[PDB]
């Protein structure tokens, strides 16, 4: 996942 | 013309779907201001940011402008009366909160929509004359203090901490940002320093009009929205104040190519790798950050994740920017690892750095940066209205970094396509510029250092500069690939026209042995996206401990097999979630309708044919084995809570019970589970959104049909579709169960008077009993006694059954917190009997509107119709109905059940106290009965009686 | 070295006046590339050609590889958004369009050159992986059988199709290209084919990167360009398809000695004589087709076309080599018919043989093919530079002929003196291999065959065996000569020094009564050219239809007159347009310096002393009575724009006030007429290129005392100046002609918003607005509504006067294309409230782009002064100036111009609509009002206001  | 109106906004972008209406402005003082015109709106909201946090603490005076956040609620000039402000909002359905950043101190509220002014008139004031009364101080650093306690033993926070610890000891990134009562009162008083003085000078100094930015959303029109804001807001004063820049990145180069090993207080193991990097805040347009982020954060197939997982080395990645302050910026790559991960640390690095070197071979892809951008516009299209409150905040702070047409529209649209600074970001991450950290209970008594503020355990070693160089010579591994082109985009926002048949509440559309289906086209919001929720029962997935560790084993199996195929779906738009419950499973799949059949599919014929990966199956066990475990490290509080709903369930599972049953699952055990798991099934389901009830038979049928094939899955009995009781105490009853934390010197405690059954007249006089209360608890028990930070009263509801309960964590004994809420009740008792008829009202009105609020978004909705049905009291009118009886409730009423119910000589108390102590452990408090103390949970639960189950409406 | 480079060619031979760099490679799957680097382009492009075209169109599809390439912008699997490309190029600067031809499909774009990689990325997934979109391909298809119908009534269609119906029906030749709806879908579905696959299909077969040829030009560096197309090319497979040849004519014995006779659509008479004959493209060195070209359809005196005209068979010539495809080629030899002409086709055809005849006595000439070496290298060494898109798009389709290294050179240069190729070509031209067909209205009710696609009527019949024999009888002629040495050849291409005063815009160096002297020494290009443009003034050629007639007349006259004297020069680069206008005379003089005043002096003596031959007057006279008439079966969209210029502009005269004046005109009228036009001029003046001031001045005082010596000139009056002014809309009101097209069964419609005068804001609004609108207008009336094949939006300017027009050919009527048209504004509207200010501001970026875009050559300079003087305003740097004001805009701007001009309730809308109907004759839309009908133009000019002219700068 992308930070959020 | 308007001389307190610098200039009005053009024309605010919007979604085309949002129906508000909205209007910029800059006020002759500097003041940016969004209004927000929304004649439906049953609450009005507004938010006010000021651009000063944190990291413009004194230095000698540590958490200086949160304490002024906390102080700004406790008394202003205009309104002196310490709780004015938070007991207008309460009597007129209103909230309010407010947090404080490095660069940021946002103030928010909600209220009726027919009290705006009223409520920020008085909010205004806070920007104008607070008090910073000195009692209020004294009182008030406890509450801070309690705060800073609570974040102590959470790991969360003590990294947090620990980074800044470990960068420049001299930029203002090293400060504490939470203060307690050592730097806040303790110090200063010892420096001679006066900090009332101080938090005046902080507000005259930094809480200038032209760092400040408001947002107000109410029914009034714009003309109207605009002269009560220029009203309000146009004497505060403007200091001309310099914004605060951090040019310099609190990590230099001694700071670089640095090891950090770690002990944390959970038993978790984890690594983070971080990279500084310019602040990249001012490349929105194109946001090369998350462009990198999308792709190294990425989980589908070929993606670092994949590879780390099929090594068995990690579970979860989180990758991207973090913001820092303007001027620096960072870029993580977290992981979670396995027992044989943290033997591989250097090894899941190395991986790290070649997944990054394929990005570099490749060079920066459009057609990535393109799918974003349109995903993006999508969104943004379709994008659920917001709740005022949330919505007004969240405007506030982003008003200082973009045009005020722009504001809306800032943090979903992608504009242009920059491979050059793309490839500027990626070529910051490289092995010279890295910092590692890893998080880990074995390294336990292996550590030389201890951070000041947290106490935390750690060690800082050089990084080999063999080890680097093996990193920087990083090569192309066959293993890693850019993402494939995303198919689960959706392409069909057709809203199919509302049936002639439609109804304005779920209608029973199947009702057969195997499932049970609620059906409701949306009426309201008119989005292309559909809920599609199903409960499955099974008696075997709560039958014993092992069955349970079975249940949930499985659907995280299920779950973490399905990850890299349902990511694609996520990122467009289409998620679902999927967990073991108490009466079997539940699952929901929310989003864009147009492909959701065919990821429910998936999900469902996943389920009934699913085969398990035995090294998974191990890896996910020992992580499930922790987590039961780390439950010891969660707060005194939640653990009352815990120990409230055991005792009070008729069958429930502890931690201790599930661990002990957890060693016994085997993979031949959980293989043969499954299938009798699924064997048979009662399905009951809600299908809300833009679809038919020709869709939605259809949808049933298919989950019913896949299951069938595969499983061959057949309706269970009625007689087996039991749900569970809630214990009944004796009348005049005060039971005591006690614990004691092992990790937190805080104690807590629950006390809940269990009222009666629930029902239209029982609900109404809690729910108003306890809206009466629910502001002066917390003024009494924190804000005068400050008994504890976390300070909490209203109803509790399970199993049909209700009551009132207080929730409080503290430094005090839980004897004393009891003597303390016991004195609180009596006080009520004489407040409700004072109050005047208009006050009364008021209360009443209050609650109104509360429960009145209409949903903004579609699963706001589905969800009150999911409470209905999961309880099977299938009230789906109910709002009506019991605000048409609250408002025949008068205070005679209130008192009569206060003295049935809740007194502490009530022929009808029935209480239970929850006592957490903590590790190493004013009003007149009435005389309290000997307790009978709980020795034996299952020895309690079978000496009482257990209620009725409530009847279906 | 390098995997996916095959070889990289020598140098490729270029002028020595070119600056542009290049470099040629072919990739290792076989694809030929031309790469150009020129840092000064304002506008990168490419192109691609696939070898691969109509002719191999399945036998059961025709049309599909045009189809094919109609669909390949509407999609791919890395932009799979159906306008993405088109999209991305507005918004860029850029535009993009392809062709089919029997043996090539040929695609090309330009754009800004700084998104020469975004455009080329979306470009090259063309080739790699097409959708081919279902829904897309059931709308496009209307696209391409519109194209179908527009060609159905054109004559020159209709021809080309029916010689393909006269040869082997087996032949691939045979086949129709363009395809329709019932060939691309109706029939399809009947025979139970899907259309998705069989495109898929097509492109997977013949999409081979083996027979693709692509040409990159952008500022980048011929290194940086390699790696680019190495990058996004060579991904495209291949298949190793083997090229299609076609060595068996298409006209065997059978076809050949054949007569057709053809009813047209215009009253038009032509003979077209042609012999099959063998592929000659592999001669290129030599070139031995244009050598016989060259002389069989020479113009001057000796010439074949000399004694057609003399004996008053014919107008007008065209003779030589015709492409057909790899394996056969035609020769022809076309002319127009005379009354009497079209009663001695025989004899005319007696002549042409005789005429080859004398070739074949004279033998081969080293001389001609030596003149015709020494033109081709000075045309070469000083070619115009080229517009990019075009000459991607041209080297593309020859980098399949010709080596690498001599792409450039190919066309032009010639090496090799061929007398046996000659002779070999010279053999084929016999009686016994003609095809004659004869094209005339008098057929009309004559024929009994009807050709299927388009419907044509002919008559087939052998040739009587004594004709082919006295045809082969032929013998030498004695007016038939060869060419003599031309003496127009330039041998001065000396470049003169810039002058010390030389101006960056025409200067005006003599404002007299008789002439205004516009002037510029060319600083830019510096090749051995000029342009020399004069308006002449006079009153007298438009007061009425009959000296409107008149004025037509005496040019065409005088150039028929000219003609034999002007061949010469225009085979030497040197060339004149001269014209009648409504408001005077035209002549532009253009190309090499050198003899330029000898033309440009003769002509000019020829108007002044000009003595009419009665015989070429009655003839020419008819010609004009045909042309008129033929107004008729012009396309429906022509006529619209027809009638829209007369209704708006003061003075027009009708084609039918025109054609009943014509008869009046007699020879005596027509000699009295020409003294009285030169009787009094004002002539206006552009002369620019490689010449001086004292040069220009010597020019312009040359042609003045030529009128005078001749004509006795004398100056008109400043107050007779007089231009036209556009007829003034009320506010609110709207305005409807009607009229029907007779011949084609499509109706016209073009709409215009009359806004107001010309001005920088109110240019530069309607410039943005236009810019904004232009892909949507295109993307949903055409790609989503398909409404015609012919959708066009943008600025209408005339008389100084401006506004938005809209102009449709559609099997709709056209009241049903207004609502489309307004519906699509209201959709314009709600898009640029909903874009963000970045979108904005791309459109402002790219219309600033085409603005600026520099002139490549003179002629494009020259034309864009030409423009400022014609129109007097004398804006020269109207550019820089406009750009500067269209970037202070803002979205409010547009809104508010369009809200105040444009919205169908702003209160200035000024509306016109011209409805032509055809012979036989979705968002929402809004009402709209009752138009006035207009009934006679002649009374709406009458009943409303003239516009002012503008100012001169
Ligand atoms: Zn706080
Ligand atoms: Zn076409």
């Amino acid at each position: 996942a992308p930070p959020a | 013309n308007n001389p307190a109106i610098k200039r009005i906004g053009n024309h605010i972008t919007k979604s085309p779907e949002d129906k508000r209406e909205y209007r910029g402005l800059e006020l002759a003082n500097g003041i940016k201001v969004l209004l927000i015109s929304d004649p439906t709106t049953d609450k009005s909201s507004a938010a006010l940011d000021v651009h000063i946090g944190s990291l413009s603490d004194p230095p000698n005076i540590a958490g200086l402008s949160h304490f002024l956040q906390h102080m700004l609620f406790l008394g202003t000039k205009k309104y002196p009366k310490e709780n004015e402000y938070s007991q207008f909002l309460s009597e007129h359905a209103g909230s309010s909160n407010a947090f404080t950043s490095g660069e940021h101190t946002n103030y928010y509220f909600d209220v009726s929509h027919e009290h705006l002014e009223g409520a920020l008139d008085r909010f205004a004031q806070f920007f104008l004359s607070p008090l910073f009364d000195e009692s209020a101080k004294d009182r008030e650093v406890n509450a801070v203090d309690s705060e800073h306690e609570k974040n102590v033993m959470n790991d969360a926070w003590r990294l947090f901490q620990l980074e800044k610890a470990t960068g420049n000891p001299k930029h203002p990134f090293s400060k504490f940002g939470t203060g307690n009562k050592y730097t806040l009162e303790t110090r200063p008083n010892q420096e001679g320093i006066d900090v009332r003085q101080e938090l005046l000078k902080f507000h005259s100094a930094y809480y200038s009009s032209n760092l400040m930015a408001v947002v107000v959303l109410g029914r009034e029109s714009l003309d109207d929205l605009t002269n009560l804001v220029v009203k309000l807001f146009s004497e505060v004063e403007n200091k001309n104040v310099p914004l605060p820049e951090f040019p310099e990145h609190p990590f230099q180069e001694e700071h670089l190519k640095q090891l950090y090993k770690i002990v944390p207080i959970k038993d978790i193991r984890n690594l983070y790798v971080t990279f500084p990097i310019p602040d990249l805040q001012k490349y929105y347009k194109s946001n090369p950050g998350h462009y990198l982020g999308h792709l190294i954060g990425h989980e589908g197939p070929g993606s670092l994740l994949s590879e780390l997982k099929s090594k068995g080395w990690v579970n979860t990645l989180v990758g991207g920017q973090k913001a820092g302050a303007r001027g620096f910026m960072f870029f993580i790559i977290n992981v979670d690892l396995t027992e044989e991960g943290l033997l591989h640390v250097e090894d899941i690095i190395l991986h790290m750095f070649q997944y990054i070197q394929k990005l570099r071979a490749e060079g920066p892809q459009e057609w990535v940066f393109q799918e974003l951008k349109d995903l993006n516009a999508v969104a943004f299209r379709f994008k659920d209205k917001e709740r005022p409150r949330g919505y007004t905040s969240k405007i506030a702070g982003i008003l200082h970094y973009y045009p005020l047409e722009e504001v809306l529209t800032a943090e979903y649209l992608l504009e242009e396509f920059r491979p050059d600074l793309i490839e500027m970001v990626l070529d910051k991450l490289r092995p010279e510029n890295v910092r590692v950290a890893i998080v880990s209970k074995s390294f336990e008594g292996k550590t030389d250092r201890t951070e000041e503020w947290y106490g935390t355990q750690y060690k800082q070693e050089a990084i080999p500069d063999a080890v680097i160089a093996k990193w920087q010579n990083a090569a192309l591994n066959g293993k890693f690939k850019l993402p494939t082109k995303n198919e689960f985009i959706p392409t069909n926002f057709e809203i199919l026209p509302l049936e002639a048949a439609a109804t304005p509440y779920p209608a029973l559309i199947k009702d057969t042995a195997m499932s049970k289906l609620w059906f409701k086209q949306d009426d309201k919001f008119f989005l292309p996206k559909a809920n599609l929720n199903f409960e499955f029962f099974s008696p075997f997935a709560y039958v014993d401990p092992l069955h349970s560790n079975m249940a949930y084993l499985y659907l995280e199996l299920l779950k973490d097999s399905l990850n890299e195929y349902a990511y694609a779906a996520e990122l467009a738009g289409l998620s679902y979630d999927l967990q073991n419950t108490i009466y079997g499973m539940y699952l929901s799949v929310k989003g864009y309708n147009d492909k959701q059949p065919i990821l429910l599919k998936k999900i469902i014929e996943k389920m009934a044919t699913f085969e398990i990966d035995e090294a998974r199956f191990e890896i996910i066990k020992e992580a499930y084995m922790r987590s039961l475990n780390n439950f010891r490290a969660e707060q005194p509080h939640q653990h009352a809570m815990y120990y409230l709903r055991l005792l009070m369930t008729e069958v429930a599972w502890t931690k201790d019970e599930l661990k002990e049953a957890l060693a016994d699952v085997t993979l031949p055990r959980l293989k043969a589970f499954i299938p009798q798991l699924l064997s048979r099934l009662h399905i009951e389901a809600l299908l809300h959104g833009n679809i038919t009830k020709q869709a939605a038979l259809g949808i049933m049928q298919m989950v019913e049909d896949t299951l069938i094939e595969h499983a061959h899955t057949k309706p269970l009995l009625p007689s087996q579709l039991a749900a569970y009781r809630e214990v009944q105490l004796p009348d005049r009853g005060w039971f005591v169960y006690q614990q004691r934390n092992e990790v937190h010197n805080n104690s807590g405690i629950e006390i809940y008077y269990q009222t009666d059954m629930q029902s239209t007249s029982e609900n109404m006089f809690l729910e108003l009993f306890a809206q009466i209360i629910s502001e002066p608890a917390f003024n009494t028990l924190r804000t005068k006694e400050q008994l504890g930070y976390i300070v909490f009263s209203g109803p509790r509801r399970a199993n049909g059954i209700q009551g009132l309960r207080f929730i409080i964590q503290s430094e005090k004994p839980p004897h004393y917190l009891e003597s303390r809420v016991e004195a609180f009740l009596i006080t009520m008792e004489k407040s409700i009997e004072d109050m005047t008829e208009e006050a009364f009202q008021k209360h009443i009105q209050a609650l109104a509107i509360r429960r009145l609020d209409k949903p903004k978004k579609l699963s706001a909705e589905s969800a009150k119709y999911w409470g209905e049905i999961i309880s099977q009291q299938y009230n789906f009118d109910r709002d009506n109905t019991e605000v048409a009886y609250l408002k025949t409730l008068t205070k005679a009423d209130i008192i009569k059940f206060y003295k049935e119910m809740l007194a502490v000589d009530a022929p009808r108390r029935h209480k239970v106290s929850v006592h957490v102590l903590a590790r190493e452990m004013l009003s007149q408090a009435p005389a309290l009965p000997q307790p009978e103390v709980i020795q034996n949970m299952t020895a309690f639960k079978r000496g009482l009686p257990l209620f009725p189950l409530v009847k279906p409406h």
